[PDB]
């Protein structure tokens, strides 16, 4: 026997919410047809913005990372309700 | 306007491909043929024909014998690759005789 | 240009025979012929390379003079 | 009408090998070594220049694992919708080039499936179609509108160069690459991720099809990095390797860095060669260490041309994204190496087929000396 | 062993490697499309 | 002028028919409308030819190779009828805003002549003609294995 | 079968038939020069490996 | 039961065993060509379908 | 040096300088300078006016975070089953709260930005760290103990990154060629340019 790490949690709650992730899975052809689509035509519009300061550039690529939802977060919370 | 007209057995055409140049030396043939080209070929250009031709009858035949069709692959490797090589020369001669090129050696011999 | 590209080759060519041996599980000094055939094509190579990039060191300086950069004598002598 | 025969007898070449193949059809000689042979002395007739001759050496080493005559021949296809791609004067010679090369794609792709996957490559493929169709209808739909208001295709424009983005596979235009290489052979995948890059890139390079966005390179980098560590699938660290470099490297080359993308290509196809065809620990590491940039081994030159680019053109924001992006990149190599080496035995196929394979590895090794000059 | 000639030698080697260099690193775009840059250059197109 | 106006209003509705039917065989069915009405688009512009090829190349074989398929394919896709008014009004929308403030130029005629295409494909412009051929040879050979 | 054009090499691997072409003429005397050539060169070697000359026989059955 | 198991093992060593030199060869080329057929979109597939045991044409396909 | 008995580097006199020399007899230059639109964004005279041109790239971003969340939510939903709940009423407050989330901060961060350098009257570092300190206490108002003080140090360095690396760098390397001969030292022999190299013409995408 030897020391091993402690685990937070009960045994059947962790393996309850891991089963959570256990849902109908939607293909990704359709998130990819759209993020195609708009970002061709995002890509045309963009030759038109006005120039930025690096620093408003910065800061909103910050806000997007931090606004960025992960696909499996979705996944694990999505309920079919109101 | 008035459509201009047309006459449709004498319709101005072009090859597709056009070589954008003025000729730097002197124009022996302003349009040879492929007979023409064929016998201004220089010897060396014709050794090096030879030398591919029979290289490649033996590669041909080392790869046609793995699957034991040798000597087909060696003739059709040796007549591809004797063809190739051949209207590569024709080319460059052609070219030498059009003027663009190089052309002492074959103005001096025809003159 | 390398006046070591002959003594690379042929170093490298020793490196090919002796990697492919071992690689495939044999020792180095199997296969003997392979050993004089790396060697030499090797050897070949690496001059043949050399004399490519004086090739296109000696365009480039064309190019360049051309272009307008006033390259003196000992600048042409550089490029051999 | 001799300028066209160069151009007629690429044409002759291949119809004569592809009856000639044809009639000697037989179960004796499944691997046609001898057509092998003749379709790279016919690809010798389309060299003219040093891109060219580096699009025949890639499309030589790449025909020499497909195996039969049908998966040479559409390989020599690719190949000359390659050398049509770089030759390209507007956007017809851009769209035919290119939706030939597609054409070759799915057709490669379809031909080097088992039976028992189908399901999963059929899929890869039809998204992979549907994807391109999209990419190519608003090329031409801009293009019809460019055309109508200039009066002249020329190809200087956003539009040839947003489709060509999507060819290279940076910024939003990635995904293709990660669906379709997935569930496609290995041969086919490592094959279509490179040599395709090479007419883009001649095409960026002498039609002037640069922006003065560095968005998408930006974004590839990142992106890339990022989902490269945090892939547990081994094919989708290497399919996201590819589109981070390929980020960076479309950031060099609009910047007119032509001669250093020219060579990273060639240096990736070899890194990448060893990697794709496992069949040896020592190859994979040796290849995995190229494509992390290792300084002893080739790997590094080509990292290095593209770095040392990044530095003339003096844009801070690129190069501190490009050395943190480079450490989450090397983690991910990192994890390659500790799967190999560190993780449990490991047992491979021994598939006994190492053409290039060897050399690939030795000119990894042996030419960083003789390619120091460059950087 | 003369160090003096050594270390001239060695210090004239590297010298013109530098010169070498910064005379590679002069390069204009080769577009084939970019003819005004490249005006002077002797080049034949057939297209 | 009145024909060409309804002939260019009506492509959006034969447009607009396909993707709102449920059923694969209509929107084949509304498809061939479409082309011969693309057909009749190109008489107003004046080619008679080009008009030909499309009707040729999509109604008489490309439309019968999708009946082909969606024959071998049939599935059963009457499940249930989503066509709810919330639904259409935003895809007309998303339609208006698209197509809606493009820069437009004046309706023109121009006469197309077979001698000067032809001479032109098989002269001129040949490199075009052998590499649509061959295309058409690798579509060939991909599609039959 | 159903073929009866198989290549004579593939229906005798072991052995091939005797020779009928000038050029598989040329490649079987080519090959005894090879032949007499490696076992002058392995006997040769077989001096230098001493004694014994790591020399193999059939074995008895 | 060990004694019969044994019997039929040694009827099927005796009988892998007693085949000659040329037929273990020709068998050797079944199986590398068996390996290398198993690629079904081969061209020489489509042409004809294969025997199982000896890998020679047995029909049009 | 490479010894042990002097000072490395070397000393360059003060009093004495050296007369600039043009790098080149003729100047091509492909690079654009600003535009007059750059300037008048970049200019934060009046807050409320630079505020106002530069939250519409906040807005968008917040507008493609919510579209890529709505899209997630949607594309899980079935269509073959008929829903009780109408969609959009559930995705509409996604979009909308990030697009108002984000353009908020935003306005916060350019706002705190044009104040702090009218009220100090110059151009500094500090003015990017409080409108980030500002931004970040703004994001972290009601979340757990660490976060109060990651956030506000994440949201000022984030401007300090953006100066360093977008404004100083390129000033700071300037003068620097690669051509012909180093910048300091014109007095070796290296081959000199009639003209400057132009490796792109300038762009226009
Ligand atoms: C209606 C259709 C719906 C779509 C809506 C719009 C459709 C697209 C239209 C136009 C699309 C073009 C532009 C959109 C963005 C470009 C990306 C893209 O299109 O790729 C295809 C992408 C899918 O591609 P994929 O290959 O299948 O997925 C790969 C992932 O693994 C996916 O797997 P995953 O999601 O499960 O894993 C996500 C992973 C993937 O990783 C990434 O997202 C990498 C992106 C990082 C930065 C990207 C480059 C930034 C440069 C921007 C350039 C502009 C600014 C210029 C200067 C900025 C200098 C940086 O990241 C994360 O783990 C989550 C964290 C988010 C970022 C991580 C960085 C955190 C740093 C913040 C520090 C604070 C923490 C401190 C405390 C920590 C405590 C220790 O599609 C999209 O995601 C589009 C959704 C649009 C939302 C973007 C939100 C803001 C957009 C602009 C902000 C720029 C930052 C980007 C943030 C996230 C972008 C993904
Ligand atoms: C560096 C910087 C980087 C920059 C640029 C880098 C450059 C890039 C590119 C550079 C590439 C370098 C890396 C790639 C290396 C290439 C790969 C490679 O090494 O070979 C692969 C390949 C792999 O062989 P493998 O691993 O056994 O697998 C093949 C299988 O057997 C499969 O079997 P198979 O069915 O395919 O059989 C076909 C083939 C493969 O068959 C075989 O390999 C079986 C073995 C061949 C017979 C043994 C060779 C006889 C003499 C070899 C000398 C060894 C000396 C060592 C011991 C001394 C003995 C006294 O048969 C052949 O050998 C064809 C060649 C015809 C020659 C055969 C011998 C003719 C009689 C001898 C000629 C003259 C005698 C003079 C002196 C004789 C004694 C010294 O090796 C060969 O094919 C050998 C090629 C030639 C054999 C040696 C001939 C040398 C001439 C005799 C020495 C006289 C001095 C030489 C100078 C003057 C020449 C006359
Ligand atoms: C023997 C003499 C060789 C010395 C010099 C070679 C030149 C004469 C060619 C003579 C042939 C020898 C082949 C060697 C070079 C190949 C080049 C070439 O051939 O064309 C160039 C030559 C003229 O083009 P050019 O000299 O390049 O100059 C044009 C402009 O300057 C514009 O072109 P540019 O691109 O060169 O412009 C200058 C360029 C500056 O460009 C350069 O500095 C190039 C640097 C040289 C690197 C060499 C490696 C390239 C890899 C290709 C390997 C060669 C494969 C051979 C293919 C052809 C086989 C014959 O500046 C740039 O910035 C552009 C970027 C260039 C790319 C960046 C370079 C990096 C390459 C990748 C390196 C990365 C390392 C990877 C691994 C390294 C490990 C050590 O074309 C010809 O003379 C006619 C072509 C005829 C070929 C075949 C026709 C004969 C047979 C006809 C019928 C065939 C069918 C029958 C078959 C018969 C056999 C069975
Ligand atoms: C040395 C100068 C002359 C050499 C004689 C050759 C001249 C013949 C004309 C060219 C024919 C091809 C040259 C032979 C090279 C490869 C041939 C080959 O593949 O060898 C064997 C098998 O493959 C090999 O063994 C590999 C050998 C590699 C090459 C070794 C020979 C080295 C010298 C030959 C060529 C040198 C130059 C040729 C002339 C320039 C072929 O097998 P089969 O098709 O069954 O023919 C045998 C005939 N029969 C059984 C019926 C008796
Ligand atoms: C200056 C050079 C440095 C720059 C690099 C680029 C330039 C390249 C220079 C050298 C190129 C060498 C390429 C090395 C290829 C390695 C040889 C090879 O691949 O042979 C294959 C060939 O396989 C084939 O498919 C043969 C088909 C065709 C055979 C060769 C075709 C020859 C055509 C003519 C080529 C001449 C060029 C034409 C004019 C230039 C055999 O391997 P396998 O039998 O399939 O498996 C090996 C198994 N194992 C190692 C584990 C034992
Ligand atoms: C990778 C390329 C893909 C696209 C390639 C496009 C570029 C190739 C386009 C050309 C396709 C072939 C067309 C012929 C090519 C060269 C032209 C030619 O040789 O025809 C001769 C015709 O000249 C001849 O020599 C007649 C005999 C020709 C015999 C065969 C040569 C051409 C063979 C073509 C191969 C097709 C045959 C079947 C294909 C296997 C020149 O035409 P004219 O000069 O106008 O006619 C002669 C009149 N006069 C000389 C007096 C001015
Ligand atoms: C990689 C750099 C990122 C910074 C890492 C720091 C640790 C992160 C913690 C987050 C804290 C936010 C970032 C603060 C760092 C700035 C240093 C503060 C010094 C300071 O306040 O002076 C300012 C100038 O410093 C400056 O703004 C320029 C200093 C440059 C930052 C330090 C550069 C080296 C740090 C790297 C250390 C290790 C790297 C690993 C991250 C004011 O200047 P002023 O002009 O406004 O005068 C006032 C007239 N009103």
């Amino acid at each position: 026997d030897e020391p091993k790490h402690q685990i937070p949690g009960n045994a059947l709650d962790n393996w309850a919410f891991l089963r959570t992730y256990a849902k109908p899975l939607p293909d990704m052809i359709h998130y990819y047809y759209y993020v195609y689509l708009f970002g061709f035509f995002f890509v045309y519009k963009v030759a038109d913005f006005p120039e930025y300061s690096p620093r408003v550039l910065v800061m909103a690529a910050l806000i997007g990372s931090l606004f960025y939802v992960r696909r499996d977060w979705v996944h694990r919370e999505f309920k079919d309700s109101p | 306007t008035w459509p201009k007209p047309i006459n449709p057995y004498d319709v101005p055409s072009s090859p597709a491909y056009h070589r954008l140049q003025e000729p730097s030396y002197p124009v022996i043939d302003k349009d040879p043929d492929f007979w023409t080209a064929v016998s201004n070929v220089r010897k060396e250009e014709w050794g090096t024909t030879a030398a591919v031709a029979a290289g490649t009858f033996v590669m041909g035949y080392y790869l046609g014998a793995k699957g034991h069709t040798g000597k087909a692959s060696a003739y059709f490797t040796s007549f591809l690759a004797t063809k190739s090589i051949t209207l590569y020369h024709a080319y460059n001669s052609a070219d030498r005789l059009m003027g663009f090129k190089e052309n002492s050696r074959e103005v001096v011999k025809n003159v | 240009g390398w006046e070591y590209a002959g003594t690379y080759g042929a170093l490298c060519g020793m490196v090919y025979a002796i990697g492919s041996n071992v690689i495939s599980g044999r020792a180095w000094f199997r296969r003997p012929w392979v050993h004089v055939t790396s060697v030499t094509l090797s050897y070949l190579g690496s001059k043949l390379l050399d004399e490519v990039q004086d090739t296109y060191y000696l365009e480039h300086l064309k190019r360049v003079e051309r272009k307008g950069l006033q390259v003196t004598e000992e600048h042409k002598k550089l490029f051999s | 009408m001799w300028e066209n025969l160069w151009y007629l007898d690429i044409l002759i070449n291949v119809l004569i090998i592809t009856i000639f193949g044809l009639i000697s059809c037989s179960s004796s000689a499944t691997k046609s070594y001898d057509l092998k042979g003749c379709f790279i002395i016919s690809m010798v007739g389309g060299v003219y220049d040093i891109p060219s001759a580096i699009l025949w050496c890639l499309a030589s080493l790449s025909i020499l694992n497909f195996n039969g005559f049908f998966a040479s021949l559409f390989l020599v296809f690719t190949w000359i919708s390659n050398l049509f791609a770089m030759q390209s004067l507007n956007f017809l010679g851009i769209y035919l080039a290119f939706e030939m090369q597609s054409l070759c794609l799915l057709v490669l792709g379809k031909i080097t499936a088992n039976e028992n996957q189908r399901w999963f490559a059929y899929r890869g493929l039809l998204k992979y179609l549907v994807l391109s169709l999209i990419a190519g209808s608003i090329f031409i739909f801009h293009a019809s509108s460019s055309y109508l208001q200039s009066g002249v295709m020329i190809s200087d424009s956003l539009v040839t160069y947003v489709f060509l983005l999507f060819k290279l596979g940076v910024a939003p235009f990635h995904m293709y690459t990660l669906e379709l290489f997935s569930v496609v052979s290995r041969h086919v995948a490592f094959v279509f991720s490179t040599l395709p890059k090479l007419s883009v890139l001649y095409l960026i390079s002498n039609s002037n099809i640069g922006s003065e966005c560095v968005w998408w390179g930006l974004i590839s980098l990142w992106l890339g990095s990022i989902s490269q560590y945090q892939s547990v699938f081994v094919r989708s660290i290497l399919l996201y390797s590819s589109v981070a470099e390929i980020g960076l490297v479309l950031l060099v080359l609009q910047e007119g860095f032509s001669w250093e993308a020219f060579s990273w290509v060639s240096i990736y196809f070899l890194s990448l060669s060893g990697v794709w065809h496992a069949n040896s620990k020592f190859v994979s590491a040796i290849s995995v260490a190229s494509i992390a940039g290792l300084p002893p081994f080739l790997g590094f030159i080509g990292k290095a041309q593209i770095l040392k680019s990044l530095v003339s053109i003096n844009l801070g924001i690129l190069i501190f994204s490009s050395i943190l992006a480079a450490t989450i990149s090397f983690i991910g190599y990192l994890r390659l190496i500790r799967l190999m080496y560190l993780v449990s035995p490991v047992k491979w196929k021994n598939n006994k087929d190492s053409s290039f394979i060897n050399w690939s590895t030795w000119m990894l090794t042996v030419g960083t000396l003789p390619m120091v000059y460059s950087v | 062993v003369d160090s003096q000639a050594e270390w001239y030698a060695e210090y004239d080697k590297l010298e013109k490697a530098r010169q070498k260099r910064r005379i590679w690193k002069w390069r204009d775009s080769d577009s084939r499309d970019e003819y005004a840059i490249n005006a002077e250059e002797p080049v034949i197109y057939i297209r | 002028m009145l024909l060409i106006y309804i002939m260019l209003s009506n492509i959006v509705v034969l447009a607009l028919s396909v993707v709102l039917t449920s059923s694969p065989f209509m929107a084949l069915m509304y498809s061939i409308l479409l082309y011969l009405n693309v057909q009749t688009i190109l008489w107003s512009l004046g080619y008679d030819f080009m008009a030909l090829i499309y009707a040729l190349v999509y109604v008489g074989a490309l439309a019968v190779l999708f009946l082909f398929v969606v024959m071998m394919v049939r599935i059963q896709v009457s499940t249930l009828s989503t066509k709810t008014i919330q639904s259409v009004l935003s895809w007309l929308a998303i339609i208006l805003i698209f197509s809606y403030g493009d820069v437009s130029f004046s309706f023109p005629c121009g006469a197309e002549s077979l001698l000067n295409f032809g001479t032109q494909l098989y002269s001129s412009c040949s490199d075009l003609t052998l590499l649509n051929s061959l295309a058409l040879t690798i579509a060939l050979f991909g599609s039959l294995v | 079968s159903l073929l009866k054009n198989y290549p004579p090499s593939y229906l005798y691997p072991f052995r091939h038939p005797k020779p009928e072409g000038v050029i598989e003429k040329v490649l079987f005397n080519l090959g005894s020069l090879f032949r007499s050539a490696g076992q002058g060169m392995d006997e040769l070697g077989s001096l230098m490996l001493g004694n014994g000359g790591m020399q193999e026989s059939v074995g008895p059955n | 039961s060990s004694a019969n198991n044994y019997d039929l093992l040694g009827q099927q060593h005796k009988f892998e065993n007693s085949k000659v030199f040329e037929e273990m060869l020709v068998e050797e080329e079944i199986a590398k060509d068996r390996e290398l057929l198993e690629d079904k979109n081969l061209a020489v597939h489509q042409l004809y379908i294969f025997d199982p045991q000896t890998q020679l044409a047995a029909r049009p396909r | 040096t490479f010894n042990y008995v002097i000072p490395y580097g070397g000393s360059s006199s003060y009093t004495i300088n050296n007369e600039p020399v043009k790098a080149e007899e003729v100047t091509v230059d492909f690079s654009k300078e600003p535009s007059a639109s750059s300037l008048k964004l970049a200019d934060k005279s009046d807050w409320i006016a630079y505020t106002f041109n530069n939250v519409p790239l906040m807005a968008t971003v917040g507008l493609l975070a919510g579209a890529h969340e709505a899209f997630l939510h949607y594309e899980r939903t079935p269509i073959y089953g008929k829903r009780t709940y109408n969609i959009i009423k559930k995705l509409a407050p996604i979009v909308i709260n990030k697009t108002a989330y984000a353009t908020l901060l935003g306005a916060i961060f350019c706002a705190t930005d044009a104040l702090y350098e009218n009220y100090s009257g110059k151009k500094s570092y500090t003015s990017g760290m409080v409108a980030g300190a500002a931004t970040g206490a703004v994001f972290a108002i009601g979340r757990p103990l660490p976060q109060p003080l990651v956030w506000p140090l994440v949201f000022a360095a984030a401007p300090v990154i953006a100066d360093l690396f977008g404004e100083v760098y390129p000033e700071s390397m300037k003068s620097a060629r690669g051509y012909g001969t180093p910048y300091g030292f014109e007095n070796l022999d290296d081959a000199v340019p009639t003209r400057n190299p132009i490796r792109r013409n300038p762009h226009h995408y």
